[PDB]
């Protein structure tokens, strides 16, 4: 009875501010990943590599609020939030406020394993990530002119 | 913010949770996303929880644990445990946004109090199912 | 890690945990001790924790909304939730350490299962007590 | 009935390395600090403002693993975390990761009581505290020769 779901974000999806080609956008890009997590399943796949690969799709669909694609803070900057947690051991691996990685959920799967910790921030979680041989990026990499548009929108409000 | 929950052909739960924050976020503000029992969890005993919406309010509220707890210590089911927490705790405390969930019987729920949540679900070997908003 | 918690003559709760964290941390390395729920939590319906110890045990554990939810939906006392949580299922994990706890009728517990650890508590108008040592 | 508890830290203490000398200053530190938690209570004062105090002066209290006398991580830092929740409202403010703001419990409260958010972490946090008028500190003022030989011990393999 193996089994996936996904989620891209909760929020003020309006269907009267949506066209439908970016409706199928997101429905062609959410199918895809659900199919490649359930042939993962099909295949024996644990559930930990089936969540990561998942999130790390999620994280590269320049589509949805993490990794490429992620909404700017008030700096016009990315910091970026990762979790993952396995439910056999219950061990987990965080990390937040990381600019110099492309897929933070692959980070906090790091830290999960290869760190006696479950939680780093900032330059030492990218350190420590850099030391195990992650690239280091430029935060332009996640930056896109949709999430920047909303940056702005953001501030004429106030 | 993205997440995914997943049972596997061996009994084991994982989930997992990444995001980018909020459009004009303070820098150096932290949601739910990455702390353990707010915006991610997995237990191969109860469930496993990624979480979606107003960082704070799913902190404050322990959404993704709160659901494990209701369900192994409050006798509630999946679907009665997400109710509660999505549709009424959250929204109490000025909460908006929903979770994806998967229990140890591999019940699966996508609650939700917003307009919209972008979201799939699959059993292996059967057709996916995507979803935009409500319905 | 230092903490307290309180109980007030107009009934409220409140936790408030501070830490160096571990001798020798990563850089970068963030314990229980400012995660809601592992290291600190508090709510007048049930209870205010302050953690101390293997920090990643207690954010594995959610210790401290542990505590909360054992009273809560599982109707356990203060004094049973803290034997359950401190005694049995952190060093299941392989946590050491403990916590003080106050609920919303003004039981007080100071569970540990290390050696020692350097705690007091008292009535307000009334003699505090302090212990290091167990008993 | 109004209670406060406090503590300052768990782990392996054995009677037989400690002299009496060394737990009577702990056992005087951790009565003068609960006692002036008891004395607020009290006076009416609130669960918030006390445990704040308290811990604020466990910080400032250089026995006790947090603010001055913090630990020191791998490359000789303090990194220091705080939190800190009323049980009346369920708001909640922590700082992590930060090395120049005195005393983290008080950076918590600031979070809780002048943000609409729970968590900051590093210069972000500091940022946000100095914007509100919080003293910028060295992080040398928290160093004690005694956590410093704890930290030479733990690298020994
Ligand atoms: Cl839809
Ligand atoms: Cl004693
Ligand atoms: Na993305
Ligand atoms: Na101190
Ligand atoms: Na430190």
């Amino acid at each position: 009875k193996a089994v996936i779901a996904i989620h891209g974000g909760a929020g003020a999806i309006s269907r009267a501010q949506m066209s439908l080609q970016q409706e199928l956008r997101y429905i062609e890009a959410l199918s895809a990943i659900v199919e490649t997590g359930q042939k993962m399943l099909e295949a024996g796949e644990s559930a930990l590599d089936v969540v990561t690969e998942a999130v790390r799709l999620l994280e590269e669909c320049p589509l949805f609020n993490a990794g490429i694609g992620a909404v700017f803070t008030r700096d016009e900057t990315h910091e970026l939030d990762a979790c993952v947690m396995d439910g056999n051991t219950l061990k987990a691996g965080a990390v937040a406020g990381v600019s110099h990685l492309r897929n933070p959920v692959l980070a906090a799967r790091l830290v999960m394993e290869q760190s006696p910790h479950v939680m780093m921030i900032g330059e030492g979680a990218e350190n420590f990530a850099f030391a195990r041989g992650m690239e280091r990026v430029s935060p332009e990499i996640f930056s896109t002119s949709l999430r920047y548009e909303q940056l702005l929108a953001a501030r004429k409000e106030g | 913010t993205v997440g995914a929950v997943a049972l596997d052909l061996d009994g084991n739960l994982a989930a997992a949770t990444s995001t980018g924050g909020t459009t004009n976020k303070l820098p150096g503000r932290v949601g739910d996303s990455p702390l353990v029992g707010a915006g991610c969890y997995a237990n191969n005993a109860s469930v496993a929880v990624s979480c979606t919406g107003t960082g704070e309010v799913f902190i404050r509220a322990l959404a993704a644990y709160d659901i494990a707890a209701l369900m192994d210590y409050g006798g509630l089911s999946l679907a009665e445990a997400c109710e509660r927490v999505v549709m009424e705790k959250l929204p109490a405390l000025g909460g908006s946004g929903g979770l994806i969930a998967i229990d140890h019987e591999g019940n699966v729920a996508l609650p939700f109090n917003t307009e919209g949540m972008y979201r799939a679900w699959g059993y292996a070997g059967d057709t996916p199912t995507t979803g935009i908003y409500r319905e």
